[PDB]
């Protein structure tokens, strides 16, 4: 595999008006309406329902993954920044995820999925 | 002498240079083919092509 | 030509060049095909060509030679830098497969697959499609009978809005799934919205 | 008079009896490769054939190669005696498994060492050589593969001719064509300098290169002293002497280099006389010898040019300048003096299979011998064995790249038998070694007066390869030097004879050639004192009965396999019979197919030659017949059994199927049909259906060229076709890890996964509609840390993140139809795999198509059509005894295409289909005189034939119009002038004046609309362009070319023109913000600048051009 | 915006390509051959024309998302989305002139 010489892009393919391989080649990345609607608007809806939980809830969750500054705030760090203990978070993770399952927070991001 | 000047700047250059006394310049008008034509009064950018 | 140059009122050095540049590395793509098998355009080839020469170049200065090896080595940097500019332009074109010529530098601006005849022949449009033409005497003269298939292919993004308007799917991302499996509810809302 | 034993009874309306039954279609293509490889049969054919000495292709090639040896002397190898070994594994293996058909080749190499007068001998290897099936093709990397012959100017002196513009005087120019060498230009000038242009170099003297050759000057008066000009050069010329002269020519073709007479004269030796620098084919020494008749008493050994020739070159041509009709040389008979035509077939010769084989391995074995020369000047000359100093690699490659990348090696065209059978008798004169489209000349596109037998001058392609491509006539058979011949009968002292005579262009050039047609007595003698005639340069007069020589054999002998097939061609156009004869190679071969009521004589014999239809090997008694195999029990004892391959690909995507037509315990006879292929009823050609025409207008609906079908066609699956898809994706080895195929896939509902078995592939026979998945494999993933949400998710659900990425093959846009077969390879059971490759599954999915708006169909006679409407049952016009047309055709686009064919067809089925019974109690009636005493009568639904330029002329129609049987009902429908009075299926009264009905043979085009519809709103996009682009999983965009643009600037539409060409095509950021645009509610935003513009002032900055956009004020604007 | 009036066409000096280029090119090395990364002061060095992924360091240091217009101070990459990579060009010191 290491003994082959890399084939030249302006090569004609499959003589199509001998239009170079070249112009064959997807860009395989960077998806129109992946990243135009879908993740646009999968960020805008969690803004919306995140925040429709507590207020401190969505401050914690902000810090805990890092959707505004990064840094995800491990359980011992968060509870120092708000006071509370290293044992607390993991059930205030599980109170967010069983409220996110329910209501017309599913309805929203039943996909994304 | 001999180059193909358009009609309207010929004309224009020829008054502003004698409105100061400069003498005229005689010249005859003369047809040219449609790729002579189109090289002469094209951009760049456009006759590349 | 000397009027040409004296009216400038630049200057002519401008042609014996003292730093030659290099094109953004997307014009020159590296990209792998399937099967680890690296696809790259000869302009790699050209700059290796003139990087090397230039280093030795510079590796014989440093080291100090005979004048006669200094002037080998500078004659091959000029007919590099000449093979990078335009292949076939003077002398014998470089090929490295099945004595094929190198698309050089200023190739991508001659020629029938230059850049200028190239825009010269058109480019390629999204929302568009094509289909047999058959006679159709029931239309009116303002009038065209597109199929169903193409329609909702060629107008998604429209019927897609309307859709989740009309709250037959909740969101963008499954009203997309909806049209790619073509349910029946998908019919109604195209009809509406290509008035 | 059915050659086969078991052929159906159809009449003919055949006035003539044709001497020569029509040869095997495919054996061009097959006697070319046994004389290629050389086998018992070629050899005993080329010695009825009369030929002396029969020499192999591969024995002919390294024949001619040997000996090799050093310049030393003291090393000389050859090797000679070629012979084959059994084929590895039966055609069908080596389809299904993907192997080349092939079969290894050894030669006995001899190696003797001279200053020791040792040998040294045994069989050396040679690689598998890719054999070629029955058929007629290569099966190569488990392809068929037909490789077509090439048409090419044969080697040998071309004297040209071109007149001066201003002198008016004729300037005679003379060529010389080696098959490999330099090229002798002697062209005489107005200048007088009579010169040799020597591989295209400065003109000389004739007189300076023929002195040179050793010629004294005196010889040159004496020989030239005839000419005048000739002698005038020779008195003109300034340097002289021989050393003067080689000096002068060594200086001419290499200067600057030291010129000596050694060098000169070893110089000369080498680019004429040496036989490696220059050779020319056998049939250009032949050529040569003909045309200046030298050398023509003894067989052709020596293939070099000679100063012979030359000097008799420079003598034909002083001749011909003077005006002399004809010349002779001493040693010589008399020969004729004019310029020869390069379009004449007696100077295009023909280079079949065998040919350019030989040539690629011919090149491949001078590498090997380069090599081998090399190696065995620097190995070692003790232990030294002739095993060790081959090296078989170059001669492999060289035949392995041929076959995979030539242009004259291409995938056999399988719509139906025709198809094939026509691909294999191409003649196409392009490719390698051959003119191009664009420097070829529109001139050599045109028919000639020699083609008239050899190649059919009406079946061609309609698109911009007209004229370069052709097809073998049927009765054409391909000489030895690769000149095509034709059949003629000889006529003596004006009565024909029985026995034939193959003529090449020249003999029959030379002679008076009568037509077929011409009226002759039953006893030989021509009737007519004035017999037409055709003769030298193509003209046609009328001559006496006596000095007629030669007459053609059959009417159809200029037409080819495919032509031949048109019943009533004499009545078509020649551009609409083209249009004709190429559509009937698109048809698709139906579900149920049904041989034409009208057909001419061609269908059976094409059908058997195309090799679709299995043929009883022997005679003898069917045992057991099933839907799979055959087996019958010959005479002798043996058993055989055929296998008969069902629902297999094509090459084309159709389905080929072969259903026996034999019963158990029936004796079958050697030769005959036992099941039929695709396209065929009954071991017959049958490409499409009988349908009940109506030539008229109806409703706007078939105008101008659309078609109107019943809908009865569709419920009844008269024309409904199967096609096969084929989806393969293979598990490759990758850095990161190995891919895989499993049932698991990430993320994914059951649902979704419900049809896949437990290896991870579809079960057969499961529906897949477009977009499913169709098999499953995970590929290894790297290291890339999940999006906000997705993880969160991820955490949420208890889902792990599944490094492993999905790229399960799926059904691609636009595929449906049960999946037929599965085929799977793995590396784990031995199977021969590319290498980075364990895994490979390729599925097939049928899909059965019902025809529907859009589809083409087209009769025999060059009339294509969509379907316009396919109107209900009810709605069709229905004959006097309710009988709906399955078919309406217009009626003002047959007149105008003049194709009146057509029309002919349509009565002739017609009365066909009706039968009829000739009124004989009073006697046959005068129009009936010559029809065959079998056809004055025929059974309802008969079958009948009419031979093309031989067949029922208008009187016979005319007359059986009137005789036709009346219907069950004891009615009559169509009147004598062939109309009948049809019922409105809407208003349900009768219109106004009768119409035309008539059953026509309509075939099935594969030009389906369910491939043509395309349609983009977002997809993938270029690389390099970022311009739209992408698979048929989302179908690139449509180009919008200058034209276009032109059209939008004439309206005025500035901003449609700016949208087409920004917001849609190029603007990478313009696009993502209008696709917002539309799915939300806003308006859509202002377009950027092109790619196409930032992209084309990198460029041009990268060649020091300082570019830069400025403003009124000048400042430079940023971009 | 799109005000376009005049498009000029001069023959660059040695200058305008040291001062329209933002990196020099002193190696001929391409691609690692394992790691499947742009070498330093390759033909397409991140240094010199810019980063494979968008918001994304050569070295990782400042691998995240709200970092624009950063310079990495470990590795000198700028901290910008991918499509610059087709914009950013580079210049070669000829030794000699030519
Ligand atoms: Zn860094």
């Amino acid at each position: 595999e290491h003994s082959r010489d890399p084939v030249s892009l302006d090569m004609p393919v499959g003589s199509e008006e001998e239009a170079p391989l070249g112009d064959f080649i997807e860009d395989a990345e960077a998806m129109s309406a992946e990243n135009a609607v879908i993740a646009e608007l999968l960020h805008t809806d969690i803004r919306s329902v995140l925040a429709t939980l507590d207020e401190r809830e969505h401050q914690v969750i902000r810090l805990r993954f890092g959707l505004d500054d990064g840094q995800p705030r491990t359980l011992d760090q968060i509870g120092k920044l708000f006071g509370l203990s290293r044992e607390r978070v993991r059930q205030i993770e599980r109170d967010v995820m069983s409220k996110l399952r329910h209501g017309e927070r599913a309805d929203r991001l039943r996909s994304y999925a | 002498p001999g180059s193909l000047i358009d009609r309207a700047e010929f004309e224009a250059e020829n008054r502003r240079v004698v409105a100061e006394g400069g003498e005229p310049a005689a010249g005859r008008p003369v047809l040219m083919g449609i790729t002579k034509a189109s090289l002469a009064t094209d951009s760049w950018l456009s006759a590349a092509s | 030509v000397v009027a040409a140059f004296q009216q400038s009122g630049n200057s002519p050095m401008g042609m014996v060049l003292d730093a030659v540049p290099v094109i953004p590395p997307e014009l020159r793509p590296m990209v792998q095909l399937d099967g680890g098998r690296f696809a790259t355009s000869d302009l790699n080839d050209l700059y290796r060509r003139v990087i090397n020469r230039n280093n030795r170049l510079k590796r014989l200065i440093d080291l100090g030679a005979p004048e006669i090896i200094v002037n080998n080595e500078k004659r091959m940097l000029q007919e590099s830098v000449d093979a990078l500019f335009d292949n076939g332009r003077r002398g014998r074109p470089v090929t490295g497969p099945g004595n094929r010529p190198l698309k050089s530098l200023s190739d991508l601006l001659k020629g029938k697959q230059g850049r200028f005849r190239q825009n010269l022949l058109g480019k390629r449009v999204d929302y568009s499609g094509r289909s047999v033409i058959v006679v159709g005497p029931q239309l009116k003269l303002h009038q065209c009978g597109l199929p169903k298939l193409m329609a909702l292919e060629l107008f998604k993004p429209f019927v897609m809005k309307r859709l989740v308007d009309l709250n037959h799917a909740q969101n963008i991302k499954s009203a997309k799934r909806m049209v790619e499996r073509q349910r029946p509810q998908v019919w109604d809302v195209l009809e509406e919205v290509i008035a | 008079n059915n050659s086969v034993p078991g052929a159906p009874n159809r009449v003919s309306f055949a006035k003539l009896r044709e001497p020569l039954e029509v040869p095997g279609l495919l054996d061009v293509q097959t006697d070319s490769f046994e004389w290629l490889i050389g086998s018992p049969r070629w050899r005993e054919s080329a010695a009825e054939r009369g030929d002396v000495n029969p020499v192999g292709g591969l024995e002919e090639v390294l024949y001619e190669l040997s000996p090799i040896e050093d310049f030393s002397g003291s090393m000389s190898l050859s090797f000679s005696d070629p012979r084959f070994d059994d084929v590895k594994a039966p055609v069908d293996e080596c389809k299904d498994k993907d192997m080349t058909y092939a079969a290894p080749l050894f030669v006995t190499a001899e190696f003797i060492n001279n200053n020791t007068g040792e040998i040294k001998s045994q069989t050396v290897f040679m690689g598998d050589f890719p054999m070629m099936t029955e058929k007629g093709t290569f099966i190569i990397n488990g392809t068929e593969r037909v490789v077509v012959s090439q048409l090419v100017r044969s080697p040998g002196v071309y004297f040209d001719e071109t007149i001066d513009k201003s002198t008016d005087k004729t300037l005679h120019s003379v060529k010389v064509i080696p098959s490999r060498g330099a090229w002798l230009e002697f062209d005489v000038d107005k200048r007088d300098t009579v010169g040799v242009r020597i591989d295209r170099k400065r003109r000389q003297p004739v007189t300076v290169l023929l002195k040179a050759l050793g010629w004294t000057s005196e010889q040159i008066v004496e020989r030239f002293g005839f000419s005048e000009i000739m002698r005038s050069t020779l008195e003109k010329d300034n340097t002289v002497g021989t050393d003067e002269a080689l000096l002068d020519i060594y200086r001419k073709l290499r200067p600057g280099e030291p010129p000596t007479k050694e060098s000169a004269q070893t110089l000369l030796e080498n680019l004429f006389f040496k036989e490696k620098r220059y050779d020319l084919a056998r049939v250009g020494r032949y050529k040569v010898n003909k045309k200046l008749g030298l050398h023509v008493g003894e067989p052709i050994t020596s293939s070099t040019l000679t100063e012979e020739d030359v000097v008799a070159t420079i003598e034909y041509l002083v001749r011909l300048h003077e005006g002399q009709t004809t010349m002779t040389v001493p040693g010589g008979v008399e020969v004729p003096v004019e310029t020869d035509d390069i379009d004449h077939f007696g100077n295009r010769r023909l280079r079949t299979v065998g040919e350019l084989i030989q040539n690629q391995i011919r090149v491949g074995m001078s590498r090997m011998e380069r090599v081998v020369r090399e190696r065995m000047t620097t190995q070692d000359v003790e232990a030294i064995t002739p095993q060790t100093l081959i090296n078989i690699r170059p001669v492999v490659a060289a035949i392995k790249e041929f076959f995979g990348t030539s242009q004259l090696s291409q995938f056999m065209d399988q719509n139906n038998p025709l198809s094939g059978l026509t691909h294999k008798r191409r003649l196409s004169a392009l490719g390698p070694g051959g003119l191009s489209r664009e420097r070829a000349g529109l001139e050599v596109r045109d028919v000639h007066p020699s083609h008239y037998g050899r190649m059919c001058p009406i079946e061609t392609p309609e698109g911009p390869n007209i004229g370069l491509i052709g097809s073998l006539s049927v009765y054409a058979r391909v000489n030895p030097f690769g000149f095509i011949e034709t059949p003629y009968r000889k006529v003596v002292d004006g009565v024909v004879s029985d026995e034939i005579v193959y003529l090449t262009a020249d003999e029959e050039d030379r002679h008076v050639v009568a037509q077929a047609n011409s009226p002759i007595d039953a006893d030989g003698r021509f009737v007519e004192p004035r017999v037409l005639v055709r003769r030298k340069a193509g003209e046609v007069e009328y001559v006496p009965s006596s000095e007629v020589d030669y007459m053609d054999v059959s009417p159809r002998q200029m037409v080819s396999v495919a032509t031949a097939m048109i019943p009533f061609l004499e009545h078509d156009d020649a551009n609409r019979a083209l249009m004709g004869a190429n559509m009937q190679r698109q048809a698709v071969p139906l579900v149920r197919s049904e041989a034409p009521l009208v057909g001419t004589g061609m269908e059976l014999r094409a059908a058997i030659d195309a090799g679709d239809v299995v043929v009883a090997e022997e005679s003898g008694v069917i045992e057991e017949v099933s839907a799979d195999y055959i087996t019958v029990m010959h005479d002798n004892g043996t058993r055989r059994t055929y296998r008969m391959r069902k629902f297999a690909r094509s090459n084309h995507g159709t389905c080929a199927n072969q259903c026996p037509i034999v019963d158990a315990g029936d004796r079958v006879e050697a030769g005959q049909v036992i099941a039929d292929g695709p396209c065929t009823d009954d071991g017959e050609m049958a490409l499409g259906k009988n349908l009940l025409v109506a030539i008229m207008p109806w409703e706007g609906h078939n105008y101008e060229d659309a078609i109107i079908l019943s809908n009865r066609l569709v419920e009844e699956d008269v024309l409904t076709s199967i096609h096969i898809e084929e989806h393969e994706i293979d598990a490759r080895d990758t850095k990161l890890g190995a891919e895989e195929i499993t049932r698991d896939i990430p993320n994914i509902s059951d649902e979704v996964l419900a049809d896949l078995d437990e290896r991870g592939i579809v079960r057969i026979g499961a529906e897949v509609r477009d977009g499913d998945i169709l098999v499953g494999k995970v590929t290894p993933k790297g290291e890339t840390e999940l999006t906000p949400e997705e993880r969160l998710l991820r955490a949420i659900f208890g889902e792990k993140a599944r490094e492993v990425r999905d790229t399960s093959l799926k059904v691609p846009h636009g595929e449906s139809g049960k999946v037929i077969g599965i085929r799977v390879f793995s590396r784990e059971d031995e199977d021969e795999l590319p290498a980075g490759v364990n895994e490979l599954v390729r599925v097939y999915v049928a899909q059965k198509r019902k025809i529907s708006d859009g589809d083409k169909l087209a009769g025999r006679h060059g009339n294509k059509g969509v379907i316009g409407k396919i109107l209900p049952v009810e709605d069709m016009p229905f004959l006097a005894d309710g009988t709906p047309v399955d078919i309406i055709l217009n009626t003002h686009g047959v007149p105008r295409r003049m194709n009146i064919g057509q029309i002919l067809e349509t009565h002739l089925g017609w009365c066909a289909h009706s039968g009829w019974k000739v009124d004989a109690a009073k006697g046959v009636p005068d129009w009936a005189a010559r029809l065959p005493d079998e056809l004055l009568e025929a059974q309802p639904n008969a079958i009948v034939s009419t031979p093309v330029f031989d067949g029922a002329q208008e009187a016979e129609l005319q007359g059986l119009l009137s005789c036709t049987l009346p219907n069950r009902d004891g009615d009559v429908l169509v009147d004598a002038d062939g109309k009948a009075m049809l019922f409105d299926g809407r208003s349900g009264e009768p219109f106004p004046y009768p119409v035309t009905v008539g059953y026509m043979y309509i075939m099935k085009l594969h030009h389906l609309v369910d491939d043509k519809i395309h349609a983009r709103s977002t997809g993938p996009y270029s690389m390099i362009t970022q311009q739209p682009l992408g698979g048929k999983a989302q179908f690139g965009g449509q180009r919008f070319g200058e034209m276009e643009c032109w059209a939008m600037q004439a309206y005025g539409a500035a901003y449609t023109l700016q949208e087409l060409l920004t917001i849609k095509s190029d603007d990478t950021v313009g696009r993502v913000k209008v696709y917002e645009a539309i799915v939300k509610g806003e308006n859509i935003p202002e377009p950027g600048i092109p790619e196409s513009f930032k992209v084309l002032l990198k460029e041009l900055q990268s060649l020091c051009l300082n570019v830069e956009v400025l403003s009124s004020d000048g400042a430079a604007i940023e971009l | 915006v799109n005000f376009f009036d005049e498009l000029r066409i001069g023959l660059a000096t040695a200058e305008d390509i040291r001062q329209w280029s933002y990196g020099e090119v002193k190696k001929p090395e391409t691609i690692n051959y394992r790691t499947l990364k742009p070498e330093k002061d390759g033909l397409f060095c991140e240094k010199i024309f810019g980063p494979t992924r968008d918001w994304e360091c050569y070295c990782g240091k400042y691998k995240r998302v709200r970092f624009k217009g950063i310079i990495c101070e470990r590795c000198g990459v700028e901290v910008t989305r991918a499509k610059v990579r087709r914009e950013r060009m580079g210049h070669i010191e000829l030794a000699a002139p030519v």
